[PDB]
């Protein structure tokens, strides 16, 4: 228990970091927001700036629209009563259209129409944000890895809410908007499909989800262990290796027989994480479109 | 059937991805070597990858990897045993020699630049206008070594400017010169800075820097190596 | 056998136990006292799982399974073929895991790095130990532990789950899942950011940590920082596991009913327990 480096002993502060310019339209950047001493023990103190932008505003507008559409329905379920709303908050649910409307947009508001409205808002909200992660990347002349990774998350979500429902041929397959209701949907999904422990993609996805926590604890602790040599300066250790990058790899090598490099560790990481939703999205996509029952399928592989 | 086809496909994709991941991770340190520095006979199943080139900013050099490498420094170490696998005793004083836990790397003898081409690290007293903004301010505290003796006093904090964090305490020694101390190896107390790695007579021995106002990458590594090195080699003076 | 820069690091010193007796490498692998300790416990445990296989008369990896004692044995010893073997392998595993950590500590000592790695590992250890030791002991029987089989452990997960209804309603399970989900989000983002600066648009110069803070700030109006993100990754995945252990430590000890029924304390709060309409009234 020496100086153990989870919290900083001394904070410092200087003229505000308005940041890199490159091709970034500087009119679109807010100013810097408040400084938090509370964050400063752990991470950076500085809040702000954010880049406003047209896509940004379309995204944020549509996002709230969604959040509000769901919320408006909850008040209608609460009978417009504030105490009821607060009591049954997790029990409220904006469920999709009944099976019979199939894939059509002609459901009544109170019967799956509001769900479709809210979904439309959600859909522009996410995709507009995706285009953002690409553009903010592009303006600074950066690689596209973020938009690339994000796409894997968007894949799972699309399969759940859009692609599978269309392939089942009805919106009733999609996921309702509710805290507990979304959990019941989840359990039910497994039940109604022979148990997802027999879906080989579910267990691959688990392996990677577990593996991301294994990997991040490994990376996080390793960097903290060699930060007495400035190892958390990972880009400078890539271009001009120092003893921190060296002792780091030697730890793993002597421990388990191989090791990574400062750049390649970050390659393991992206894939460890993106594989979660990649294998998971395929898992769910096949369920019911190609396999009604994973145990049964399991019992033949055919 | 399509499900069975997908799962078998994915496994093939997985063998290939690990293959790529493993090779990407051999861009430094390879080929493997015998204890004597020569190419080892057995290299394993993965080949070195095709070269790639990082171009650094502010015309600070460009890098291609993998490619032949050497330490670029001499290594005061010798064999203790007649076969593979044993330790190599320092032939000198490992502290001065830059070996063991006190190892350092031949990094570029220039300062890390920020995105705007300024020195990333500076003394606070020369960085308009940084200040200790929370926590106990170490400037002015006595520095105690792990023998419970005072080695000097803290005269400044050297700060990472773009990141906005404290990296080194600048310490005045009883002769009037200064050394840099990793922040990440000092304990700031109410009435002192306590440094466990070093005993007070090892401070004069810390590596010194060429200019009062900037630290190079190579200078950094030497200072960091020497200080961490004390954890094992100072140890005789502990002893308390 | 060596990395091109390894040699200057392979000096004597570090070991916790035995001076220089076990201070050597084998190939890339550091040995140490706890390397020898690890091997001894791991071979024992593997030999006994081999014996388990012989006694139940199979070699198929998908069907070897090592079962704990039946419930009626409580916390006592059991004959070998009726869960004694399980008890001994559990001791082997534990000794293997603790040794592995301790060997890591010797490696740290040798290299002059911090002890953050093995400390983070002890968290995984305590998760395991919660399921095979702390929870059975508090329940009063070894038989509540999981079986050591590739498929039979999943049955065990599943029965434990559905004993309390939909396990999704474990509050501690929910905090736990948020963390595994968030940990992964962060892993992907960390990865993406570093690589995207390291690998810029065609023919551009390598970006700097300032571009990194900038992109993230441009994106979400915040950046945690280089030290920050590595602390965050560590916090997220340790908290993930801590809450897992916690969600299982409370299950069947301080709470053994349907998890879903725990939520009633909120619904039934005196001020609104009775207003008609909404879902629950
Ligand atoms: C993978 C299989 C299931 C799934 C399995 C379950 C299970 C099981 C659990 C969750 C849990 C979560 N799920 Mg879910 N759920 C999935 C679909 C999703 C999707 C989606 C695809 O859009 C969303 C938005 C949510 C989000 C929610 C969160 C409320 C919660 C924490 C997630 C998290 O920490 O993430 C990353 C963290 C972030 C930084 C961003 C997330 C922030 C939250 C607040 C945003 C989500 C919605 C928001 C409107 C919350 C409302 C707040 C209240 C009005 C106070 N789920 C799919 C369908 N989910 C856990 C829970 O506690 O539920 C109660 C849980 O135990
Ligand atoms: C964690 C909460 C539950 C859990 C429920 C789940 C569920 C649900 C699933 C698994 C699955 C996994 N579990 Mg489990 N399982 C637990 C207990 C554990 C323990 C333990 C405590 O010792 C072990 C060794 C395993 C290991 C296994 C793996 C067979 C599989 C992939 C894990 C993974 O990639 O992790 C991440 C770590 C890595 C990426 C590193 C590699 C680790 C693996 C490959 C090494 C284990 C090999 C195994 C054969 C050990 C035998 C010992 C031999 C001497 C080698 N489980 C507890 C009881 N586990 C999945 C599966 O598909 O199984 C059929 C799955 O769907
Ligand atoms: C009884 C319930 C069933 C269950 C049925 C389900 C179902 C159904 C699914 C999983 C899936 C998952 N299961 Mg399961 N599974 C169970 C058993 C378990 C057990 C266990 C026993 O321990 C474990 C470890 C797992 C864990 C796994 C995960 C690998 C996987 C979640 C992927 C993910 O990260 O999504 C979390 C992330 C997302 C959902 C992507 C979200 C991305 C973006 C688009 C969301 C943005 C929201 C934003 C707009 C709003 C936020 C507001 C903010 C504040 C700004 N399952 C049992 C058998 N499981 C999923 C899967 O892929 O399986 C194949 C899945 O669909
Ligand atoms: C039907 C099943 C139930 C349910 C059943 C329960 C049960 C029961 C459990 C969980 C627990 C887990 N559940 Mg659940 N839960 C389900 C729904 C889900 C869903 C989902 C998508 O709905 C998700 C995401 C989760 C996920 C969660 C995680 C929080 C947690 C597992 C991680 C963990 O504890 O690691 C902990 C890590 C370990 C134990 C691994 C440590 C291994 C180390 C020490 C050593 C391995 C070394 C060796 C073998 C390697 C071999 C050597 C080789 C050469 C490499 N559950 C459904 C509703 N859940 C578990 C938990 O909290 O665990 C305590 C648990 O017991
Ligand atoms: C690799 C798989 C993992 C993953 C990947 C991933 N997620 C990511 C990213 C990637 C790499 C993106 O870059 C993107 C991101 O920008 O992250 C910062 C993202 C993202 N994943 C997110 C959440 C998320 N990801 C999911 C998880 C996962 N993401 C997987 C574990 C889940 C889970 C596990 O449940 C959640 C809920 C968001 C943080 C972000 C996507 C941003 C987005 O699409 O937003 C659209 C909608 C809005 C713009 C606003 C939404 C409406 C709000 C309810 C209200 C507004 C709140 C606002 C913050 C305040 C504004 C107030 C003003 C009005 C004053
Ligand atoms: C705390 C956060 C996460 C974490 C942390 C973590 N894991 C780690 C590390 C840390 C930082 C270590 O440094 C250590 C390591 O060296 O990693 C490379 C490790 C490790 N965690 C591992 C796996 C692992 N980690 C797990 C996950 C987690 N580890 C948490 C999610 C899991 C999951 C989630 O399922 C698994 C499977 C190993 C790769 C490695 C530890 C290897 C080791 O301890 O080696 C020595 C012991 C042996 C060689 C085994 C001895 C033989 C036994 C006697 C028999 C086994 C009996 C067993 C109970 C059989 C059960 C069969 C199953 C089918 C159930
Ligand atoms: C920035 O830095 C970083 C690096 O460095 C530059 C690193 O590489 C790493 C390490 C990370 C990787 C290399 C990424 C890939 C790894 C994973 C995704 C984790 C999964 C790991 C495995 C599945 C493999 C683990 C296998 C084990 C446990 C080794 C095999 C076990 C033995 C042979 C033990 C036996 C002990 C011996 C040899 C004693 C000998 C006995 C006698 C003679 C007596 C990290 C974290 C990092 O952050
Ligand atoms: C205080 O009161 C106010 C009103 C002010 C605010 C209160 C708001 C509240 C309390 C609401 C909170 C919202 C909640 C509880 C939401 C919870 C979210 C959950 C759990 C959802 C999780 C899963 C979502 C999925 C997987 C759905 C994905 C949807 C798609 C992929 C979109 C598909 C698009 C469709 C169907 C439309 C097709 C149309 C075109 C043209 C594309
Ligand atoms: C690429 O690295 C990343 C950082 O960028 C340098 C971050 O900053 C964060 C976000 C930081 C958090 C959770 C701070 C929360 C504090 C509040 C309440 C505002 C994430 C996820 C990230 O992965
Ligand atoms: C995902 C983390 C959320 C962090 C939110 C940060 C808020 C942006 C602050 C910018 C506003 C600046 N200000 C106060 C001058 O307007
Ligand atoms: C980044 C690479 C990570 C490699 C992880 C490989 C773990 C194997 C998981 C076994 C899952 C078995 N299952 C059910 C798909 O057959
Ligand atoms: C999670 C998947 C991990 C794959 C584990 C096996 C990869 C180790 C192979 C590297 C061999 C070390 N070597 C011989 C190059 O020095
Ligand atoms: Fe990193």
């Amino acid at each position: 228990a020496e100086y153990q480096n989870i919290f900083s002993q001394v904070q410092v502060r200087g003229p505000a970091d308005l940041g890199m310019t490159e091709d970034v339209n500087l009119a679109n950047r807010s100013g810097v927001g408040p400084f938090s001493t509370l964050l400063g023990w752990f991470g950076n103190a500085q809040l702000g700036p954010i880049y406003l932008g047209s896509l940004g505003v379309l995204s944020l507008f549509s996002g709230l629209m969604w959040f509000f559409t769901i919320g408006i329905w909850f008040w209608y379920q609460a009978g417009w009563n504030p105490a009821v709303f607060l009591r049954d908050l997790f029990f409220f649910s904006l469920e999709p259209p009944a099976p019979e409307y199939g894939l059509s947009f002609a459901a009544p508001l109170k019967e799956g129409g509001l769900w479709l409205i809210a979904s439309f808002f959600m859909f522009v909200a996410v995709w507009s944000w995706w285009g953002r992660t690409y553009l903010r990347a592009q303006a600074l002349g950066m690689g596209k890895h973020t938009a690339w990774a994000f796409l894997s998350a968007i894949w799972l979500w699309m399969v759940l809410g859009f692609i599978r429902p269309i392939l089942m041929g009805s919106w009733s397959e999609a996921v309702p908007y509710g805290i507990f209701s979304h959990l019941d949907w989840t359990n039910n999904f497994s039940l109604v499909h022979g148990n997802l422990f027999y879906n080989p993609f579910h267990g691959l996805s688990i392996a990677f989800l577990y593996g991301s926590a294994l990997l991040f604890a490994m990376h996080g602790a390793t960097i903290l262990a060699v930060s007495r040599f400035g190892g958390e300066r990972e880009l400078e250790q890539i271009a001009d290796r120092g003893t921190a990058a060296e002792r780091a790899a030697l730890f793993w090598r002597w421990t388990m027989g191989f090791n990574a490099t400062m750049e390649g560790i970050h390659r393991w990481a992206i894939w460890m994480a993106v594989l979660v939703t990649l294998t998971g999205g395929i898992g769910i996509l096949l369920s019911g479109t190609v396999v009604d029952n994973w145990y049964v399928w399991g019992q033949n592989h055919g | 059937d399509l499900a069975s086809l997908a799962i078998y496909s994915f496994w093939i994709f997985l063998a290939g991805l690990i293959y790529y991941l493993q090779t990407e991770n051999m861009r430094e340190g390879y080929p493997l070597e015998n204890e004597d520095g020569t190419p080892a006979a057995n290299q394993g199943p993965f080949p070195l990858p095709k070269p790639k080139t990082f171009i650094l900013p502010h015309g600070r050099g460009t890098l291609t990897v993998p490619g032949p490498e050497s330490e670029d420094r001499p290594i005061a170490l010798a064999r203790t045993a007649v076969s593979e696998g044993f330790p190599h005793a320092p032939t000198g004083d490992p502290m001065k020699d830059g070996v063991g836990p006190a190892s350092w790397v031949a990094r570029r003898d220039l300062p890390e630049l920020d995105g705007h081409g300024h020195n990333k690290i500076k003394p606070m007293k020369a960085a308009a206008g940084f200040h200790v903004s929370a926590g106990k301010n170490p400037i002015g505290l006595p520095v105690r070594g792990c023998d419970l003796e005072i080695a000097g006093k803290v005269v400044d904090i050297w700060v990472d400017i773009p990141e906005q964090m404290a990296r080194f305490l600048e310490v005045e020694l009883k002769d009037g010169s200064t050394r840099l101390l990793p922040m990440q190896m000092v304990k700031v107390q109410s009435n002192r800075v306590h440094v466990n790695a070093l005993s007070s007579d090892l401070f004069a021995g810390i590596p010194t820097i060429k200019s009062p106002t900037e630290v190079t990458l190579l200078e950094e590594d030497k200072i960091c190596g020497y200080v961490a090195g004390g954890l094992m080699y100072a140890a005789p003076k502990r002893k308390s | 056998a060596l990395l091109s820069f390894e040699r200057k690091y392979r000096v004597p010193g570090g070991t916790l136990v035995g001076g220089n007796l076990f201070d050597f490498w084998v190939g890339p692998f550091y040995v140490g006292f706890f390397g020898v300790a690890t091997f001894f416990f791991a071979a024992l445990g593997i030999i006994l799982i081999a014996w388990s296989a012989v006694l139940q008369g199979t070699w198929n990896p998908q069907l070897i399974s090592v079962y704990p004692p039946a419930l009626e044995y409580g916390l006592g010893g059991a004959p070998l073929a009726k869960g004694g073997l399980w008890q001994i392998i559990t001791i082997c595993a534990t000794g293997a895991f603790v040794s592995w950590a301790l060997r890591e500590v010797e490696i740290c000592r040798k290299l002059g790095i911090g002890y953050h790695i093995p400390f983070a590992f002890a968290f995984a250890i305590l998760a395991y130990l919660t399921l095979v030791l702390f929870r059975p002991v508090m329940m009063g029987a070894w038989g509540y532990a999981f079986p050591y089989g590739i498929w039979t452990h999943l049955d065990w997960v599943s029965n434990t789950g559905y004993t309390y209804g939909n396990f999704h309603y474990n509050p501690a399970h929910m905090i736990a899942i948020s963390f595994f989900f968030t940990n992964a989000l962060a892993l992907a983002l960390h990865g993406a950011l570093v690589l995207s600066a390291a690998n810029p648009e065609k023919g551009k110069e390598m970006r700097t940590p300032d571009h990194e803070d900038t992109f993230f700030r441009d994106l979400v109006g915040y950046s945690i920082g280089t030290l920050g993100i590595h602390r965050l990754g560590l916090l997220l995945s340790l908290s993930a596991v801590f809450f897992s252990a916690l969600c299982m430590i409370i299950t069947g000890t301080i709470w053994f009913d349907q998890w879903v029924d725990w939520w009633q304390w909120w619904v039934k709060l005196p001020w609104w327990a009775n207003i008609p309409g909404g879902i629950n009234g």
